RNA sequence: AAAA
RNA sequence: AAAA
RNA sequence: AAAA
């Protein structure tokens, strides 16, 4: 049992705060002096985490998550016998923000893993029919896990990209049969088609906006965010909040998602090797 | 991705046309210690919703000093699917409870009664595709019925592709083995996407064909939920 | 007709008829009428004053406040204008600042503390509320010296006798409370009046248990 | 770890309310208008449930109960190798009642399951051994989900009537051997030797009351429900509430109950077809 | 239904008749902390209680106005079975934490204390039949052992059959193998019954019987409880 | 999710209270007239929960605590493929202290288990090796459950007396193939190596008291409990408690311990007949 | 127990000697969103942690009148580990979560700020042995850098035995194939231990030897902690 | 019933209260404990706002604790009907 | 885990 | 379960 | 799941 309430103890944020806000909207820019379509600094760091089989630190603004993978031997599912696993979760650590006290995932954390999820199997960019090891009977299980460590606004885009790094980051190790895993033995990367982005554009007022900060999402009415493959396929799409959208709101945001997800793609390429 | 999912007669797996609904059925006041109940049939998928009217929510620092708080729960029961699901919660379930709340936050004119909680609890009975959307109308139409005064009524209807055809209000088969399956909730009165999300993939432009599908759908069961709504009346 | 069942002094229990007929009774809660039958609603003795009777309790660690005891409690919060006190009840007991300072409190202002004892008394309480403590009285408000020795409730009374008990025990400087808590000051070894105290829970005489000791 | 606590707030009653619901007690009569003795209206609807394997919806005055069943393929019990399962569960759905919130079973809903489950298994109504398939090795679970939408009184007596329907309005599929369930094809329903019910009495006053509704409930001293088989041996017997009965309290209402129950099974039996 | 319950002297397989009970042994202020305490047993069964006297309740919004709020657990331990319970409660438990609850609180004068919880947590170390009942009469034996006012003890006894025969205070094997088994509980003084259920199955006549011998048995019980309650005093 | 969090209502021991218990304290003696470094009288009884596989109640001052084992038959954990499991677990009853509520093992009662089970673990007392039976597919899982009924101060010693108590009392039966257990045939005891006890002792001041009773457990600084065999190896040792020690201080305590274990060890030896 | 731990050449698998340290690498002000931050590396052993400042606790009857609350906690990441483990807290994090506080306890001026709480989240990144000193370390860094006034920093370090040779420091093969395996943790410039354990077996002589060698350890640690917090400044 | 006055559900989203004093037209004098759970009171409402709960007032004509007769409940919608 |  |  |  549970249910979804209205959020109540939240980042109150002062009428002056709001009004100085838009202001520079007119001229459009933000407080950090970006172009309403910027994104903020992104930083990317592989390999962070020693002991993962790949990871990658993500620092997008203040906004700090962290990616690991692990891989395991499984059967498979029986709905899938022919296919490895995929499994993504997020933690939305209590460190991230004075707020978010400790335990089992939220809605949020919850909404978050499952949308990138829904992005990586969705895109295909993760073949999970390259995970099998004798069809049927045994394949790798690839546990991605989450750790959102400072909440700085934006944070499902930061997860995506931190979730795609880990994964091409990811280690894989020589399996001896008698059926084990000799760890002293890498024999390759996780085999990725491509990478995938998310786009996440705030409505504030009369205005979209990309990459939201801390500020500007506990203004804004709500939010929408589009998957993008190379291609730039749609893979994903998932409004979220409380206000509702026109329309004309909604398509002028996937123009300006799908442009500015050529320049992120390129980005994150960069950072991959790829 | 396996059985054929439009025949060479042009047709679907039930024999709709790409741009026809499944047979819509609503029913109200079916609960009687409810403030406000539902039930919302669309083909094969059936929900029933109960709201409870607004109420002074006790904790109280969940509760809000300018408005009401939605409290809303989105459950299906175990013989709903084709295998039983397990009855506690799943992660799909709460995503779907948040999603569908976030839908109706949009349309309850919530700051009539601060410090309150209004509670929306709506069950899956029979789900062949499209629930959250069935759920999300039920949900709506209790609200109606409990006399919680709102800006609009919300209407809404999944959209997909199946082998590589723009196609409308999905059965289950469809999303199972579709390309693309997007669900679209609006409150259409006032132009207002309440719900919007997508699984699969489509290309942008047959996400705008996709979307301007679902608009004309939407208006066909908005003029039902309507007419539902006044019908003891007249 | 009317008779009581019970040889007095008997060893009474939940659910024991004491009683028949019409008497006139002054409510208690150890004893219930169903009817024209009396019954003991615990475990305790049988007693008749004159044409009245009476269960007396031989079990419980509460106490229960009646207007105007004296009690002696202990601190175990402080509030904005006031304490927080336990005498030992199933409620808690209160201590505005106003009672103890005999005037409003000052502009950050900050006497009694956690795990400070204070000998009051009950000031207000009722069915519908929790008890209400006073200090303004003689030789009432915080225990400075001496020591405290926890009993059972319904035995204070039996510690106390026709003034009895009391007397012998003195002989030591000791008061009792209605609390079912006793305040001492003797010297550590002559204290150890505590066991003697042990020993009357133990079976409700201890003259000679005192001398030997 | 839990414990069993007295409900706090719950559906306060007014007194005058009590002192009138009584006044037509005197003489045989309840606000409905209805005689100590019958049961309010009864409506039953089989395969109301599209996607359940057997179904009935149970409206009984103001309550509302629907019960569903699954059938699944499992190992056995190692305690009962030669039996199918039967695993009953009732939701108390925060819909039937306003102060019904959601979350696992409450004591209530466990002590509804189980009183239920007690009936079907001592009547042995189900016969467990039928559900076999490869003894030892593979027997049928009949999963028995019972879901209470509206809280009018009586619930317990309407879960066991929808728990019975659903039951023999229980499709069963053809297995095939390779052992999976080809669902395309019924082979049959779900065999029960009879019907069984379960008769609710409750204590108001100098009063026993068949079938109480909702205010009757709330101003009981208790109640006691006895379950029937067609022959009238007593399968089931259960006291609730807080308030005790007289030993000759208890006497009256079994009399009174099972003479009760002889016209539930006849009524029952029409609408199941039997 | 597979073990000979009643043998060809007509006695049972531990030797008893069926009008007979299994020894009974009772010990009071077992537990120093608690405000009351008891250990019951019944031949092989065994129950330890805690009382912790009424206190107010601190939500307090579970308190009641008007009386005391009784909080009752009944539970196993892992090792009081022939296989180990996990110690996780199971809804075994659960069932009867609330028909313990139940059952007491017919007897606690509990509207002398308004707004108090009174605690009543009791333990079964050995579980050979009719732990519920044993469970019980611990509780009430602790609470006059806290001297919480009561209109009376509960004594309580399992009736059952076993092939065809009506027996008093079953044994673990009669319970498993018996055809009834059906447990009683009162407050005797008042002609009361507070804890009652069936399992199994019985003629309308049968439970008549059984029922009459519950109460004798009962009445055995009882006497016991007042003696073990008084046998300090005296 | 959780977190451990400093002890809010707690048994507020008075001022006046405190002073009395040092003020003893200067001459060598406690409330109950015993010396620093005494414990309190000692109380074991074994086969006392008649259904356990073994077990003892054990007495210690006002403190009471009940151990009972359960023997079942389990594959081996895979990182131990060559011996049986042992598994841990302590209640700390609601009946033992007022202010323990019902529920799940609290940080308390799981930190209880854990210092238990490493101080069996550790000292090697109890060869898991010894209760494989066919080895790599079948082993015996000692369940050990330790139930506190009565908190009177040092619950952690007595549960390790009881633990042992219960470990040197369990029968075990004749395992049967075909591979089941004949309960009806004991076929010898759990072996153990030699009994092991855990003695703690408490900072109250400038004072380090062993076994300290509730009222100086509720002013003491912290406590340290050091694990002992019979050779008088360290086996084990657990600080605990809000304040610091210094290194003297835990010097002294140890120095004090295995002194106070040497007489112990004899005494439980006593009790368990070895 | 099975690999050499102490090779001939007398060194340890890592190379270090018996009385050296892992190399140590700290970081502070790393989470913009929290109060304050630290990262503490300690060889392979990875940690970070974040400190809420004092604020009043809701409750509030968790709060204490005279005194702060610190509220911790201990947690590994699924990726932190050789093989992923579960995120759900074990017993073994909750025993880790409550030596932890109970060694902040100690070193935290808490009677400052009464009736408030003060949240330490401490994740393990990277666990090779010593993550709870690592933690802990991190935690009292965290609380400096939130500018929480404390009696003192806490630094620990883990001592044991290899093959027989007490050793300073040690890493996830020796913790896991030694024979004792004791962290320490200090307030060294107040000589008070505020975290004590063992795991494994030494005698008194050895758990003398060892303890000595791990002051030792603990004050080139605390001498680093002491320039790291220094180090922007300077 | 609260320490100086009455919880009274007038079937709105906020309960609404009631004074001792109002109804005593005094203060509450020591050890006093007029209307219980179950009581019917017929009042009036003396304050309420977007900020507060509905205060009651039983200092009326006819107002106060309700003895006889009964009471029907509806829709508060329908009472101009 | 994902899909309903 | 234990170990990290 | 049921039984203790
Ligand atoms: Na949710
Ligand atoms: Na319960
Ligand atoms: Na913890």
């Amino acid at each position: 049992g549970h249910m979804s309430s209205t959020p109540s103890n939240q980042n109150i944020i002062p009428i002056i705060k709001k009004e100085s806000i838009v202001s520079l909207f007119e001229k459009g820019i933000r407080q950090d002096g970006r172009k309403l379509t910027d994104y903020r600094p992104l930083s990317i760091t592989l390999d962070y985490a020693k002991k993962a089989d790949g990871s990658a630190l993500v620092k997008l603004g203040t906004t700090m998550v962290l990616a690991g993978t692990k891989l395991e031997i499984d059967k498979p599912y029986e709905d899938t016998p022919n296919q490895g696993n995929l499994i993504v979760n997020v933690e939305l650590l209590p460190l991230a923000y004075e707020t978010f006290e400790p335990g089992p995932p939220d809605e949020n954390a919850i909404e978050l893993a499952r949308v990138v999820d829904r992005s990586l199997r969705d895109s295909k960019a993760l073949d999970l029919t390259k995970l099998v090891i004798e069809p049927g009977k045994s394949v790798w299980t690839v546990w991605l896990d989450v750790y959102v460590l400072d909440y700085g606004g934006n944070v499902l885009d930061a997860c995506t990209l931190a979730s795609v790094a880990a994964l091409y980051n990811t280690k894989v190790y020589k399996v001896e049969q008698h059926i084990s895993v000799n760890k002293n033995e890498v024999v390759g990367k996780l085999p990725l088609n491509y990478p995938v982005v998310t786009i996440s554009v705030a409505k504030v007022d009369k205005y979209l906006v990309v990459d939201p900060d801390l500020d500007e999402e506990s203004i804004m009415d709500a939010k929408i965010s589009f998957s993008y493959t190379p291609d730039l396929k749609i893979v994903g799409i998932q409004k979220s909040g409380k206000g509702s959208m026109s329309l004309q709101d909604i398509d002028q945001a996937e123009n300006t998602a799908r442009s500015t997800a050529v320049k992120l793609l390129e980005e994150l390429k960069k950072h991959l090797g790829i | 991705e396996r059985p054929k999912l439009i025949l060479d007669d042009g047709k679907r797996t039930d024999g709709r046309k790409p741009d026809e609904l499944r047979s819509i059925k609503i029913e109200l006041g079916v609960l009687k210690n409810a403030d406000g109940s539902a039930i919302f049939e669309m083909g094969n998928t059936k929900a029933i919703a109960a709201v409870y009217g607004p109420k002074e929510m006790h904790p109280r620092h969940l509760s809000l000093p300018d408005r009401a708080v939605l409290r809303v729960r989105y459950h299906m029961t175990p013989f709903s699917t084709d295998e039983r699901k397990n009855p506690a919660p799943s992660r799909r379930e709460i995503e779907l409870s948040k999603v569908i709340r976030e839908a109706l936050e949009s349309a309850v004119l919530v700051e009539l009664f601060p410090r309150t909680a209004i509670d929306v609890f709506t069950e899956i009975l029979q789900a062949d595709a499209g629930s959250r959307l069935v759920s999300l109308m039920a949900a709506s139409l209790a609200l109606a019925d409990a006399g919680i005064p709102m800006r609009d009524l919300i209407a809404g209807v999944a959209v997909g592709k199946a082998d590589g055809v723009i196609i409308l209000d999905l059965n289950e088969t469809e999303a199972m083995w579709g390309e693309a399956d997007m669900p679209i909730a609006m409150m259409p009165s006032l132009n207002q996407v309440t719900l919007f999300q997508l699984n699969g993939s489509m290309t942008p432009d047959e996400f705008r064909q996709a979307f301007d599908l679902a608009v004309k759908g939407i208006n066909i069961i908005y003029n039902l939920e309507r007419e539902a709504l006044k019908s003891k009346y007249v | 007709s009317q008779e009581i069942v019970l040889q007095p002094r008997s060893i009474v229990v939940p659910g024991e008829l004491l009683a028949e007929g019409e008497f006139q009774i002054p409510w208690s809660p150890y004893i219930l009428k169903i009817n024209s039958k009396y019954y003991s609603t615990v475990v305790g003795l049988f007693d008749v004053k004159d044409t009245q009777f009476e269960v007396i309790p031989l079990e419980g660690s509460f106490y229960y406040p009646k207007i105007n005891d004296i009690v002696i409690g202990l601190v175990e919060d402080v509030e904005i204008y006031g304490w927080v006190v336990d005498i030992k009840a199933p409620y808690k007991a209160y201590l505005p600042a106003s009672n103890l300072l005999g005037r409003s409190i000052n502009v950050g202002e900050d006497y009694l503390d956690v795990g400070d004892y204070v000998i009051a008394r009950i000031e207000n309480f009722d069915r519908s509320i929790d008890p209400v403590l006073s200090v303004k009285g003689k030789d009432l408000g915080r225990v400075s010296n001496g020591i405290v020795i926890d009993i059972m409730p319904v035995k204070v009374p039996r510690v106390i006798g026709n003034k009895s008990m009391y007397e012998t025990l003195t002989s030591c400087s000791i008061f009792v409370a209605n609390n079912g808590r006793i305040w001492a000051t003797c010297s550590r070894f002559s204290e150890e009046i505590l066991i003697e105290a042990i020993r009357k829970i133990e079976n409700e005489l201890t003259d000679r248990i005192k001398q030997f000791i």
